[PDB]
C-alpha cells in the first residue's frame, strides 16, 4: 500500500495523511522526535510502557 | 483468566482492581492516568461501595507497591443496558492521584482511526485479571494476561446467542481452552504496537468461559473515545 498503509508510515505511533504525504502524532506524555516520527516520553512511567524500575 | 501466564513483574501496570467493602477484588479496570480508572458500566453493579487498588499482582501477600484509592466520581454510561450488556463502559475519577511506579502506570489511548486501522487490524490484543482461572473456580489471587486474537466479526456474531452490537468485537479462541472469566470485567484489553501498549476495549462478557464456539467479547473502547475525553475533562 501507500503512505500511513504501509509500515504505519514509519510512524511510531499515530500516522494520517494531511493533505497528502504523512504526517504522524504522539499519545499524551510523548513529544514528537525532531525526525517528526518517533515518540520521545516527556516523562518517567509513559503510558502504554511496562515498568522495568 | 483462563489458560494464559501470569502477570511478572512489570508486565501489566496498567491493571487496576476494584474492590468491595470486604478487601474482595470483584472486577478489573485500566489506569488511563493519574485520576482516571477506565472499568465496564455492569461492574457497577457487583458492589454498593467500593475503592481501587493498583500496583497489586498477588492479592494474598503485600509486595509494598500496592496502593489503594478511593473514587471520587462514578461516569456511567447513561445508555448502558443491563439486557445486552451494550455500552458497558465507565470511567472512575480518584479521589488521590496515582504514583506511577513499578508496575503501576497507565495505558495510552490511541485515535479512533488509527486505533481501527491499525491496532484492530493487528493479530492479537491481550487480556489480564484476577478473575477465575475455570468458568466454575474461584477468582485468582495472582495476575493474569492471555494474548487473545481479534475474531472476525462476522464469525463473532454467528457463534454469539445474543446480540453483538457495534459497541462491541470479539476476541479469543474458537476452541482453545484460553478466555478471560468472571472477574476480569471492567479490566483491560491492550494492543502492542511498537513496545507500546494501547487500550483497545474493556473485558465486557461472555457465555460462560472458554466455551467452545463462543468467544469474549469486549466493549469497544475505540466507539467511546470521544467520550473518554469528555469524561476525564470533568
Ligand atoms: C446480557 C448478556 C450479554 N449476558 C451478559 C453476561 C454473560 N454472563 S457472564 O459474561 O458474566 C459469564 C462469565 N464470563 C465472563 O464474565 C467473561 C468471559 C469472557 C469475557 Cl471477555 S468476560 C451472559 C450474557
Ligand atoms: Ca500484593
Amino acid at each position: 500500500r501507500k503512505l500511513c498503509s504501509l509500515d504505519n508510515g514509519d510512524c511510531d505511533q499515530f500516522c494520517h495523511e494531511e493533505q497528502n504525504s504523512v504526517v504522524c502524532s504522539c499519545a499524551r506524555g510523548y513529544t514528537l522526535a525532531d525526525n517528526g516520527k518517533a515518540c520521545i516520553p516527556t516523562g518517567p512511567y509513559p503510558c502504554g510502557k511496562q515498568t522495568l524500575e | 483468566i483462563v489458560g494464559g501466564q501470569e502477570c511478572k513483574d512489570g508486565e501489566c501496570p496498567w491493571q487496576a482492581l476494584l474492590i468491595n467493602e470486604e478487601n474482595e477484588g470483584f472486577c478489573g479496570g485500566t489506569i488511563l492516568s493519574e485520576f482516571y480508572i477506565l472499568t465496564a458500566a455492569h461492574c457497577l453493579y457487583q458492589a454498593k461501595r467500593f475503592k481501587v487498588r493498583v500496583g497489586d499482582r498477588n492479592t494474598e501477600q503485600e509486595e509494598g507497591g500496592e496502593a489503594v484509592h478511593e473514587v471520587e466520581v462514578v461516569i456511567k454510561h447513561n445508555r448502558f443496558t443491563k439486557e445486552t450488556y451494550d455500552f458497558d463502559i465507565a470511567v472512575l475519577r480518584l479521589k488521590t492521584p496515582i504514583t506511577f511506579r513499578m508496575n503501576v502506570a497507565p495505558a495510552c489511548l490511541p485515535e479512533r482511526d488509527w486505533a481501527e486501522s491499525t491496532l484492530m487490524t493487528q493479530k492479537t490484543g491481550i487480556v489480564s485479571g484476577f478473575g477465575r482461572t475455570h468458568e466454575k473456580g474461584r477468582q485468582s489471587t495472582r495476575l493474569k494476561m492471555l494474548e487473545v486474537p481479534y475474531v472476525d466479526r462476522n464469525s463473532c456474531k454467528l457463534s454469539s446467542s445474543f446480540i453483538i452490537t457495534q459497541n462491541m468485537f470479539c476476541a479469543g479462541y474458537d476452541t482453545k481452552q484460553e478466555d478471560a472469566c468472571q472477574g476480569d470485567s471492567g479490566g483491560p484489553h491492550v494492543t502492542r504496537f511498537k513496545d507500546t501498549y494501547f487500550v483497545t476495549g474493556i473485558v465486557s462478557w461472555g457465555e460462560g468461559c472458554a466455551r467452545k464456539g463462543k468467544y469474549g467479547i469486549y466493549t469497544k473502547v475505540t466507539a467511546f473515545l470521544k467520550w473518554i475525553d469528555r469524561s476525564m475533562k470533568t
